[PDB]
RNA sequence: AUAUGAAUUAAUGCGAAGUUGAAAUACAGUUACCGUAGGGGAACCUGCGGUGGGCUUAUAAAUAUCUUAAAUAUUCUUACA
RNA sequence: UAAUGGUUUAAAGGAUCCGUAGAAUGAAUUAUAUAUAAUUUAGAGUUAAUAAAAUAUAAUUAAAGAAUUAUAAUAGUAAAGAUGAAAUAAUAAUAAUAAUUAUAAGACUAAUAUAUGUGAAAAUAUUAAUUAAAUAUUAACUGACAUUGAGGGAUUAAAACUAGAGUAGCGAAACGGAUUCGAUACCCGUGUAGUUCUAGUAGUAAACUAUGAAUACAAUUAUUUAUAAUAUAUAUAUAAAUAAUAAAUGAAAAUGAAAGUAUUCCACCUGAAGAGUACGUUAGCAAUAAUGAAACUCAAAACAAUAGACGGUUACAG
RNA sequence: UAAGAA
């Protein structure tokens, strides 16, 4: 769509109306818009750095800055055909944001597919209210999930307590297991202790599933019988 | 989604992540403060403010913004021609004289006064992509407008864009509540000086 | 609309504007120079307050299209001296305005 | 269209005004002898009995000339003077005879436009 | 090279139509002089040396090793929803080079059509080449210097 | 492979096919006639069918798709047309 | 070489009122047209290839899911925190 | 008194490419008066290496396959074939048609398949081989050697012609049967030329993308397509093509990386009709091809779109 | 110092 002119210049056209006398009374917005001008450039703006990983956008390494033989043993003595092509488009293409955590988020849930069955709430409470010390995994205001493992891993890396991401990730994994075993034992023992004092529950999870299966299976029986009778004819 | 990008919104974008474009929230904050100040200034001047949003669950926020700014809202449907054909559409509905304190005077209006166009001083649209008619009418009727500009929306169609997500009711209600509070503060200042 | 005018009598520079099939060539003129243009353009200039103007119409000479396209020529294909000066950050001086003080 | 093509002879066609009376040889008029007087039918939608005559000019060309005016006295072997100007509804007749010149008398009892019909005051 | 200057003029028009803030042009003495004249005349916001990938942050010295990958990066100006550099055209074309003396240059600056060249406009810049120096037409008139009338920019 | 279409004047199925549920009466009648063909006429081996037939045909002897609406409603949203 | 007459002779234009075919324009009732060949007084007919300036005019073989449903969400008017 | 033009559709892109002249145009830095000189590698090239089916294209040579027609048999019997329905001087009792075998000959190339692709265009898709060409990226090298291209050259569908072979199917012409008021047509039957091959001539097509070539540039999306990675996943980057578009252009239809922004070179156009005609010339065995007028007549003539009317126009309902 | 019309 053509860059529109008549939405951002309402003040100028209104002032022409007022000066000519076509409009008698000044509108209520007139002085407000006069004191707060709209942005009227509507330009494409280049970018020179990827915000996420800090990679510089728009630098060409020269042959002088590659004085050493490449992996195939050949020196670089002249520019290649990629260096000679103007790369202005990269300056305007919105950069792809990248985080190592995402590679480490994919791994965790490949190693623990049943951690995907733990429901997650994506509704944020307030990102500014978070004050976490990742020296430990449990945090007040957070659940225990894969992100706890990964944030602890990143903490361990940035403090150089481990040099390799693999070892930090494994350490975080074992702390996560330590906490999960405690939680599951807490749940089981809480239920056991509740039953030992006369807690009378109604439908459990197993009975819930049984009743839903029954609801589905009744309709399935009816359809099967109807289809068999129809097929016979 | 990056597949639905309107490239004229390039300068508002921070990057792409998970197959969608991320809006640069520093720019969103700057534009939002500018638009909020425009709303506050218009409410402080006693002008008419209209809140337009025609998506499903936006009625509550629009009504509350209107009621705390002493403004007006539409959420059902924007009748095309509501501004450029105001006589044929809005001419029949009733009008009212009010004092500096927004107190009904209960004066009897002439039929000629009742028949006049009463044009908004400010239009804020929460879903400008589905409200092109309103934007074009505001341009023709020369009404400054504010809108939430998503990655697929044309920025130049509004006077005061706010880059942001127009698809989430939480984001829309956050921005709308900010503008409504700015209008409320302008109204409170107007009443304060009119009580002094 | 509002039409930019140099000295409230002519157009700022020259205009070579195409509106559909109509090629307009307008040229600003000196004081006392008349409206030496197509008759449609003459009527528009009479209404707009343009007093001095030269010009020629090529290709289509449809009256409606001439009329409509001359107004886009006046509004879109003109830049005032102030706009140019502020855009370039330079001072544009009118030599005749300064010769007579 | 290119500069070298314009140099080689490309350009706007000349607005060359062709002669509509080639048989006069760029003369205001020529003397002639009427070979016959004809009565022709105009093209449609016009309907009339148009008075014309074939005339051989002094330069040898034989042309068809319309005889204007209400009544004429042209007859075979009459000396006439022929100027340009076609009769629009008679195809092939591209010349007019001059009333009041030669053996063709001016229109009888003409009041208006007498000079166009060879009539005295 | 007038062909490359024409390419640059057309490229500047193209970049102004889409409103890109920064673009690149070929790295040559004529291109650099032209860009500098535009920059000093207020048509460009910035002029930098750089590579095919972007403007140089720090000085990078140009040698035959990197000459083929050098570019000149120019920042375009926009104001009040209008480009500052709208039109940019050659006067002296590659197939018809127009060299004028100082008197005809004064006539052109005074409103006279010389050799079918439309005269200078109120907010227009006509550049002239003299002794392999690009310069403003009025400056050439002041220095009493005949030259090749090169391009208009408005 | 994905075959995207050009901008269409419409998105409509010419003759949408619907769920024609078979009449129970006709199925019962077919089963009863098969029974009489195999086990003889007025056989006692499927009197139940006869009873059921009598019970189902007693009062009455015989006992639309919305795809176009939703296609028209959603075509502009899903067609992936580039922005104006 | 060039002009001027020429018996005879080829083509073509126009006009008045008509006259005859049904070739084209719709699937124009045998798709039209380009090239080429034969036939025919001619309009046209037929053969061979090409083009769309005709078929993009394109539009389903159909079935869908489980957590605290409310003393709890739905209320909320710068409040609390 | 309009070229401050045009050429997809209104008049107008050359069939295509190669390339000579160009008094056409054309890179970079420095020095000295647009040139000279020395330097440079961004255009344009050369040679290798690596990857890929460079499979497709051209010529040549050698093969395969389904079917058709005719001939001979075998058994079997009265109709067969064609059409809207029929009828045909040459279907069948001289045993036909149909079936099953066996021989012979030509021409063609089912599926894959999209002409995707390859080729300058024309063309080109059953198989194999020989020869020739065509891809990308790296390495090294030359140092503007380039672009375009009047004239010229080469190739160039189908038809046509000259010789010599071949001729199963199809089939101009011709002869018959129908249909019809009439049939000179559509339909049916025999069927010559041609369609096939070899050596030529000829150089035209709606030879079309109705769109000349090259260069620089301009906002997106989606698909493939081909490489290069990185560990099926990066909804992976870099190219080309295709599809839908922004902007721009445009009489609009629409084009869309060109019908945009620019530059260079060439071809062509200047109302309709007369007319791609006449005359002349050149070439050709001819048919013809190329070049290509004027008089006469008129105020027309055309393109896109709009709304109807109409259609031996579609679909849906009632 | 460049005007169009039927
Ligand atoms: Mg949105
Ligand atoms: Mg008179
Ligand atoms: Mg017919
Ligand atoms: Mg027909
Ligand atoms: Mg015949
Ligand atoms: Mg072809
Ligand atoms: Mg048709
Ligand atoms: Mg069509
Ligand atoms: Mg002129
Ligand atoms: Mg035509
Ligand atoms: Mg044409
Ligand atoms: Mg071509
Ligand atoms: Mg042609
Ligand atoms: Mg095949
Ligand atoms: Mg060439
Ligand atoms: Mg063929
Ligand atoms: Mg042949
Ligand atoms: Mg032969
Ligand atoms: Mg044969
Ligand atoms: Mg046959
Ligand atoms: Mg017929
Ligand atoms: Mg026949
Ligand atoms: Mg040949
Ligand atoms: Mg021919
Ligand atoms: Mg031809
Ligand atoms: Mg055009
Ligand atoms: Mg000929």
């Amino acid at each position: 769509m053509k860059i529109q002119t008549n939405a951002v210049n309402v003040l100028q056209r209104t002032s022409a109306y007022l000066k000519s006398g076509l409009l008698k009374e000044t509108p209520a917005w007139y002085n407000v818009v006069a004191s707060i001008p709209p942005s009227t450039k509507f330009t494409r703006e280049p970018r020179f750095k990827n915000p996420s990983n800090g990679h510089i956008i728009g630098k060409l390494v020269d042959v002088t800055e590659q004085p050493h033989a490449n992996n195939k043993g050949l020196y670089k003595t002249r520019p290649n055909s990629s260096d000679k092509r103007v790369g202005v488009k990269r300056l305007y293409r919105p950069p792809k944001l990248t985080y190592v955590e995402d590679r480490l988020r994919s791994l965790f849930y490949k190693q623990h597919p049943w951690e995907l069955s733990r429901p997650k709430i994506l509704v944020e409470n307030e990102i500014g209210d978070e004050n976490y010390d990742w020296s430990h995994m449990l945090q007040i205001g957070r659940p225990l999930d894969g992100e706890s493992v990964i944030q602890r891993t990143m903490y361990l890396i940035k403090t150089k307590q481990y040099g390799d991401m693999v070892e930090a990730y494994d350490h975080a994994r074992y702390e996560f297991y330590a906490l999960r075993m405690q939680e599951e034992t807490e749940q089981q023992v809480a239920l056991e202790e509740a039953e030992m004092f006369g807690s009378l529950f109604g439908v459990s999870a197993i009975e819930h599933g049984i009743q839903k299966e029954q609801e589905v299976l009744d309709v399935w029986e009816k359809k099967v019988v109807e289809e068999t009778e129809l097929m016979a004819a | 989604s990056t597949s639905l990008w309107r490239s004229s919104t390039q300068s508002y974008i921070y990057g792409e992540y998970k197959g969608i474009h991320i809006i640069d929230l520093n720019q969103t904050l700057s534009y939002l403060k500018r638009a909020a100040k425009v709303v506050e200034g218009v409410s402080e001047s006693g002008g008419i403010i209209l809140f337009l949003g025609t998506r499903q669950g936006q009625k509550r926020g629009l009504e509350e913004a209107a009621k705390k700014t002493h403004g007006y809202y539409v959420s059902t449907r924007w009748i095309p021609g509501t501004l450029t054909n105001s006589t044929e559409i809005s001419g029949i509905w009733e009008k009212q004289e009010i004092d500096s304190n927004d107190n009904p005077t209960e004066r009897a209006l002439s039929p000629n006064e009742t028949s006049k166009q009463v044009k908004p001083d400010l239009l804020v649209v929460l879903n400008p992509t589905e409200n092109r008619n309103a934007l074009l009418e505001a341009i023709k009727s020369r009404v400054p407008t504010i809108a939430i500009i998503d990655t697929d929306s044309e920025p130049s169609l509004v006077t005061y864009p706010i880059p942001g997500n127009d698809d989430s009711l939480r984001s829309v209600n956050f921005l709308l509540g900010v503008l409504a509070r700015a209008g409320q503060r302008g109204l409170q200042n107007r009443l304060a000086r009119n009580n002094e | 609309k509002e039409i930019p005018r140099y000295e409230n009598r002519t157009i700022y520079g020259d205009i070579d504007f195409r509106y559909h099939g109509v090629k307009l060539h307008l040229r600003s003129a000196k004081p006392g120079f008349g409206l030496r243009v197509n008759h449609v353009i003459f009527e528009i200039c009479e209404c707009a307050g343009i007093k001095d103007l030269s010009g020629k119409v090529y290709k289509s000479r449809n009256d409606m299209n001439i009329a409509k396209g001359t107004i886009e020529a006046f509004t879109k294909a003109q830049k005032t001296l102030d706009e140019v000066a502020l855009g370039r950050g330079k001072k544009l001086v009118d030599v005749r305005k300064v010769y007579y003080s | 269209a290119t500069l070298n093509q314009i140099k080689r002879g490309s350009g706007p066609p000349r607005r060359k005004k062709i002669s509509t009376a080639p048989q006069l040889d760029q003369c205001p008029q020529r003397k002639g002898v009427v070979l016959r007087v004809m009565v022709l039918k105009p093209k449609k939608p016009n309907s009339a009995q148009r008075k014309a005559c074939r005339v051989r000019l002094t330069n040898g060309n034989v042309v068809s000339a319309y005889i204007p005016g209400e009544g004429h006295d042209a007859q075979e072997h009459s000396i006439v003077y022929v100027r340009g100007g076609r009769c629009q509804d008679l195809p092939g007749v591209k010349y007019h005879v001059i009333r009041g010149a030669g053996d063709l008398s001016g229109v009888v009892n003409r009041i208006s436009s007498r000079s166009k019909y060879g009539a005295k005051k | 090279s007038l062909v490359k200057l024409a390419n640059t003029c057309a490229h500047l028009q193209n970049c102004s139509k889409v409103r890109v803030a920064l673009t690149s042009i070929p790295y040559t003495k004529l291109q650099l002089q032209f860009a500098y004249n535009l920059y000093q005349q207020g048509f460009l916001s910035s002029l930098q040396k750089g590579s095919t990938m972007g403007p140089d942050k720090d000085f990078v010295e140009v040698t035959p090793d990197n000459i083929s990958t050098r570019r000149l990066w120019v920042g375009l100006k926009y104001r009040d929803n209008k480009p500052v550099l709208s039109s940019c055209k050659l006067i002296s074309k590659p197939n018809s080079r127009i060299h004028l003396p100082m008197e005809d240059m004064k006539k052109l600056c005074s409103g006279v059509t010389i050799r079918n060249i439309k005269p200078l406009q109120p907010g227009e810049l006509i550049l002239v080449r003299a002794h392999n120096n690009i310069m403003d037409i009025n400056e050439a008139i002041s220095k009493k210097l005949d030259g090749e009338v090169l391009c208009r920019v408005k | 492979p994905v075959y995207r279409l050009p901008p269409l004047p419409r998105l409509k199925v010419k003759k949408p096919i619907i769920r024609q549920e078979a009449n129970k009466c006709l199925v019962l009648m077919s089963n009863l006639l098969q029974c009489w063909s195999s086990y003889g006429h007025m056989s006692p081996k499927c009197a139940g069918l006869v009873t059921e037939l009598k019970s189902c045909t007693s009062e009455s002897a015989l006992g639309k798709s919305n795809i176009n609406y939703h296609a028209a409603r959603l075509y502009d949203r899903i067609n992936g047309k580039p922005h104006d």
